[PDB]
RNA sequence: GCCCUGAAAAUGGAUGGCGCUCAAGCGUGUUACCUAUACUCUACCGUCAGGGUUGAUAUGAUGCCCUGACGAGUAGGCAGGCGUGGAGGUCAGUGACGAAGCCUAGACCGUAAGGUCGGGUCGAACGGCCUCUAGUGCAGAUCUUGGUGGUAGUAGCAAGCGAAACCACAGCCAAGGGAACGGGCUUGGCAGAAUCAGCGGGG
RNA sequence: AAGCUCGUAUCAGUUUUAUGAAUGUAAGAAUGAAGAGCUUUUAGUGGGCCAUUUUUGGUAAGC
RNA sequence: GGAAUACUGCCAGCUGGGACUGAGGACUGCGACGUAAGUCAAGGAUGCUGGCAUAAUGGUUAUAUGCCGCCCGUCUUGAAA
């Protein structure tokens, strides 16, 4: 696709305050709530908090580096819905689909012209 | 004074407008002295102001000017039909002034190209400041703020 | 420019000199200062001799030994002065006073190699003609430095052994300035001149 | 073109930029001596011959002088020196863009070299030291501040 | 020896001495 | 909508008679092999023992 | 869509005010008395 | 024979900063001999390379590079502003940067 | 920097009082508007008026008559300070009326800390004949054939590193 | 007007440091330059407001657009989502050719809640979607239980054996940090790994 | 937050003129705002300190 | 007596150098130039050329340097405590 140049806005992960100091407090983002907190009051130098401005360009949203939207395919029927959107969606084979089944999803997607985001999954030579 | 600045439409800092000058307003400009830099425009500056920073109120919506028909439509009521017609109504304070002025959306002005001149912005111009009446000099300022 | 700019205090103003010597390391500039002792300053003598001792007293309480060490020897006097305008303490700093070097006298290998000065900082050229102005040498001494002489003496030597040098050179040139003179005025030359050279 | 679009791409708006021919900086008048700033032949003195259709310049050393073939080159990667030669004796109109396709050196290309070069050498031989000037390499020397420098 | 730093309690305890000189003059 | 979207389907489906283009120029000495993780032990823990 | 400004860009300075063609053929800024 | 230099040798001074907050995108360059903003205008928009050896060989050469542009002047001394692709490292504050002569206006 | 401004004002003509007295004064200022502003301030010190009660009739610049000649300038100055105001007179050897009042203002700052708001310039007059010159530092140049040197000449260097070791003859 | 005098002690001491003297000080003037989340302009996000759009639009009119303005926030209010156990429905869903779980100096997405994939371990069941339902989401409670540290091979047993109290985190001075607050900050002095024995020294 | 009338000439921490003993009432005065009023109900809220400007009592002062 | 020239102000005067940006996506509109045909700098970037598959490039982690960053929660009091 002659896609627009995808602007990422904020590439760093939004970690949680103090998720580094304590092993109990986790990297999963949670707002700070104490009114004596500096993070909540966004003093200089302190960690960047997720606000709505970091929101991605609606034209480019969901678009992966390939410039395709990710899409999970379970079986060879589900794949063949994108028969029409090869230029736009990328057949992510789903993680639990076996070896014996995958090799079959790859047969079709190659034939149809669907770019599979995850080939070589379980599969060897 | 804060109330009064709002009544001139001088909301954000570096915003600029025109004012019809009588007894009434010449007492307002007294109140807002420390907050503004007011003076007498040329034909020229207006002309520079209006082609670059000139915008039109239409129901709400700050609309860009850039084609005469717009003013022809919204202000054709008052015998203004071009942009230069508009200018004519500003410079010579015309009979439809209140309308043509009000149709113009209060100018947005970038900080001066060359700086303010002074070190300290908040003294009366007369004693090496910026605020208040700077008469003709205003035209050197606005054109750096254009 | 030049990789090493051996300076030379001899009539500079501890300050100023410094500053610049400073900036220059910060901007990656291998310097080297010489004749520290012939560094100068501003003001009477019986001053710097204060604006110092005071400095001296300083020192630490409970443990005098651990504290503001009062160096005597010129060089250092002036060092300080400078390690005082260079965020010394931080890589980029250390990384400097790394680039520095301040000898009293003018020992090899520098004796043998051109030095220079730093306008923007000579007594002569900054001090309103005729005004009180101190001259390290004394000022060091007056407060510990035990050598003023060695330097001195083991100086005069240098100067000598040099000037001598000089000559030999002055003699040399002359010859050139003479050859060129004569074999000057023949075409070739001429031409040049036209262009300028 | 016969194959109907299997996918829905929207066609472009009708774009409004006509290509206009490139206006070269004043100093470049065919048969000028140049310095090349970048390339295999960076630092060489090189003669200007013809401005091209691809906004480039056709230039030769010439090859018999400094070892620069008939080459195209870009306008900005060159300093124009004031020294001009006679260029009007040269036939240049043979070479255009298409002269420079590739789909061990071609024996056709070397024949055009010597036609140009011998029709050029003559004019360089008139001026003193120019044959020598061209063979040398331009460089900057300590104290050449190139905002001061005249070319 | 004396210092030449103004401690802030003084630097602002000058303003609060200067303010007292303003109200003194009026009366 | 149809009038066109059909022309469209028709095409993409026709330009997928390009399976023959995969299946004539086949003869590929590769073919996908499943790795079962039982095998990926019997053939890993048995070598350590052989050695 | 985009604000072309007169003053620069002649072409827009002809859509606003057709007179400026006439202002430029007579020089008009450069007027002698 | 002695020189192959087709560039002006400047040093990398800092990042444009304040007292407190540096932006590392704008590298400040001193150039050789340039004293004014006027003399600098010449250099505006020429390509800079910062050059350095690294440990490991990459493309048959241990000798890596970064590239970038003089963008505008800075104060009066002729110190100039400069932006690179990847920013210059800070560890290189006070290092030599080769400033080139393409693109010519001359 | 300064310019001289001839200003006249007349307290707007009321009924039965047609065309009043007209007050002419030469004001040194930097611009026409400082000039006007200064003008009313002086009006309030001469008599009872206000800026709204009167009108600036005519404000016109004055250029110096011969600015390739060197005159001597006897200047009367009223100025305020920490104490109550007090009259003064100095002398200035100069080129132009305007550069004179200028160089006076620097001196009035340097010696007496007084700023432009404080100083009234009373009257500036050329002195034609010598011996009317009452100040020594002016009389000092009014001798036949004054030949002197400027010893200890600072040569301002652009480059930080000088190899010559600078000598200051002239 | 500037300058000296115009008294203030007691751990070493501060125009912030260095240092400055036709200044890097004082007064004044002129220009140049430096930089904020301020202002200008462009893009983007979102929200609000105004609208367009059907003998139907080459995408769900609860769509797809067009224009403009706006964006701090505690108590509090309103709204849209993300996640967990179970229920109905559905995907003729996934699954020993390896379900779930667990790791992972691995990849992608989403502002985020989170979601997806590869590699490794693993061994039997599980997931999306539309709705239901609730014992549903943790950093704290001198929380509850369980597990494990430093203290420590120390006190100790009236070469071996072997605790506990305690534990946000570290522990150099000097000055400044307005609030009987200095321990992290600002400006300095400084500072070389590693360890044993004193005082009865301070907190 | 919903409902009803309007969508206006509904007003404004503003100036002016007019009329009385800094300050009252009006405008066929200016400028600004399409965001107003009437129902009905529903959360959170009862901290002071500093500065400014008028005074009032104040003696070494401070206040 | 005769010009100038600075200064202030104007130009819908001309000619350069540098950085940032290229939103949008058939055509409609306002125009300009041309006798017309048409063309255009006119409702937002097009054109040419170069670099690659043992790639190009992009990332992860460990540090380094510059600059910034008081220990989280709760509860008082006007906040710091």
């Amino acid at each position: 696709l002659p896609h627009p140049k995808i602007v990422k806005k904020h590439t760093k992960k939004f970690k949680r305050h103090h998720s580094d100091r304590y092993h109990r407090v986790a990297e999963n983002w949670r707002k700070q709530k104490g009114i004596d907190s500096v993070v909540r009051r966004r003093f200089r130098g302190n960690i960047s908090q997720p606000k709505i401005g970091y929101g991605s360009n609606k034209k480019t949203k969901f678009l992966s580096p390939s410039g395709h939207k990710t899409f999970l395919v379970a079986n060879v029927k589900d794949l063949e819905t994108l028969t029409m959107h090869t230029k736009t969606y990328a057949a992510e084979i789903a993680h639990n689909i076996s070896a014996k089944n995958r090799v079959v999803i790859l047969a079709r997607a190659k034939a149809l012209g669907i770019k599979v985001t995850n080939p070589k999954g379980r599969l060897a030579l | 004074p804060r109330k009064v600045l709002q009544l001139l439409r001088l909301t954000r800092i570096n915003s600029g407008t025109f004012v019809k000058v009588t007894k009434a307003t010449l007492e307002l400009l007294k109140l807002i002295e420390p907050y503004v830099a007011y003076g007498y425009p040329s034909y020229s500056t207006i002309r520079q102001l209006v082609y670059k920073r000139g915008f039109g109120k239409i129901n709400k919506q700050r609309v860009p000017l850039s084609d005469n028909a717009i003013i022809e439509a919204n202000l054709g009521k008052y015998g203004i039909l071009s942009i230069d017609d508009l200018i004519h109504e500003i410079i010579t304070v015309g009979p439809h002034f209140k309308q043509a002025n009000n149709f113009l959306w209060p100018f947005k002005l970038s900080n001066p190209s060359g700086g303010w001149g002074v070190p300290r912005k908040f003294k009366h111009f007369i004693q090496g400041g910026s605020f208040g009446n700077r008469e003709e000099f205003i035209n050197k300022l606005v054109k750096s703020m254009n | 420019v030049e990789p090493v700019v051996v300076i030379d205090g001899k009539g500079h103003l501890v300050g100023r000199l410094a500053s610049v010597v400073a900036k220059q390391l910060l901007n990656g500039q291998k310097i080297v200062v010489v004749r520290a002792e012939e560094l100068n300053i501003s003001g009477e003598f019986f001053r710097n001799k204060l604006k110092y001792h005071d400095f001296l007293r300083k020192a630490t309480a409970f443990n005098k030994t651990r504290g503001p060490f009062h160096f005597r020897a010129p060089s250092r006097i002036f060092y300080k002065a400078l390690r005082g305008m260079v965020s010394h303490k931080t890589a980029r700093g250390k990384a400097a006073l790394e680039r520095l070097k301040v000898f009293e006298g003018i020992p090899p290998p520098y004796d043998k190699k051109k030095r220079v000065v730093v306008p923007q900082a000579l007594r002569v050229l900054r001090l309103k003609p005729g005004r009180k102005y101190t001259t390290l040498g004394k000022l060091s001494t007056s407060v510990g430095w035990k050598y003023e002489d060695v330097v001195a003496k083991l100086e005069a030597k240098r100067k000598v052994s040099s000037a001598e040098y000089y000559a030999k050179k002055r003699a040399f040139t002359k010859k050139v300035a003479s050859a060129n003179a004569t074999a000057a005025e023949s075409d070739v030359a001429k031409q040049l001149a036209a262009l300028g050279y | 073109p016969k194959w109907y679009p299997s996918e829905d791409v929207a066609a472009l708006k009708k774009t409004r930029k006509a290509a206009r021919p490139q206006k070269l900086r004043a100093s470049l008048v065919p048969g000028t001596v140049l310095i090349l700033l970048a390339g295999r032949f960076r630092g060489k003195r090189v003669v200007y011959l013809k401005h091209l259709e691809d906004n480039t310049l056709l230039i030769s050393g010439p090859f018999k002088v400094n070892g620069v073939p008939l080459r195209r080159v870009n306008a900005r990667y060159v300093i124009a020196t004031s020294t001009k030669v006679s260029v009007e004796g040269v036939n240049v109109e043979k070479f255009n863009v298409e002269y420079f396709a590739k789909e061990e050196i071609k024996a056709e290309r070397v024949e055009d070299q010597k036609v140009v070069d011998k029709a050029l050498i003559a004019e360089i031989k008139k001026t003193p030291l120019l044959k020598q000037y061209l063979s040398a390499s331009f460089s900057l020397k300590n104290g050449d501040k190139p905002h001061m420098l005249k070319f | 020896r004396q210092s030449r730093r103004t401690s802030t309690k003084l630097k602002e305890g000058i303003k609060k001495k200067a303010s007292a000189h303003r109200k003194k003059e009026k009366k | 909508f149809f009038r066109h979207k059909c022309k469209q389907r028709f095409t993409k489906l026709t330009q997928v008679m390009i399976t023959e283009r995969r299946l004539a120029l086949r003869e590929e000495e590769r073919h996908y092999v499943g790795v079962a993780p039982k095998v990926k032990r019997r053939e890993q823990n048995r070598e350590r023992k052989a050695l | 869509v985009l604000k072309k400004n007169p003053l620069k860009n002649k072409q827009v300075l002809l859509r606003l005010n057709p007179y400026a063609k006439v202002f430029a053929a007579e020089k008009l800024g450069s007027k002698k008395a | 024979a002695e020189s192959h230099r087709l560039y002006v040798k400047g040093k990398h001074l800092s990042y444009q900063r304040s007292k407190r907050v540096n932006n590392p995108n704008v590298s400040l360059i001193k150039i050789e001999g340039v004293a004014t903003p006027q003399d600098a205008q010449f250099y505006l928009g020429k390509r800079i390379a910062y050059v350095y050896r690294a440990s490991k060989e990459v493309r048959g050469s241990k000798i890596r590079v970064m590239w970038g542009k003089v963008t505008r002047t800075h104060g009066n001394s002729g110190v100039v502003r400069a932006t690179f692709r990847n920013n210059l490292p800070a560890k290189t504050f006070g290092a030599s940067v080769r400033i080139f002569l393409y693109p010519s206006n001359i | 920097h300064f310019k001289e401004y001839q200003v006249i004002g007349r307290r707007l003509p009321t009924e039965s009082v047609p065309e009043p007295k007209l007050f002419r004064m030469r004001i040194f200022a930097s611009n026409e508007v400082i000039a006007k502003s200064r003008y009313w301030y002086f009006l309030q010190k001469l008599h009872k008026v206000k800026k709204a009660s009167g009108e600036i009739v005519s404000i016109n610049q004055i250029n110096e008559a011969h600015p390739t000649k060197v005159k001597n300038f006897g200047v009367w100055v009223r100025y305020d300070s920490r104490s109550g105001t007090h009259n003064m007179y100095k002398e200035i050897r100069d080129v132009s009326r305007v550069a004179a009042v200028e160089t006076l203002y620097q001196d009035m700052a340097a010696r007496h800390r007084a700023r432009f708001r404080s100083i009234h310039i009373l009257k500036v007059a050329e002195i034609e004949k010598t011996a009317d010159v009452k100040r020594q530092y002016v009389k000092q140049f009014l001798t036949k054939d004054l030949k002197f040197p400027l010893p200890h000449r600072v040569q301002k260097s652009t480059k930080t590193f000088s190899y010559k070791r600078p000598s200051t003859f002239y």
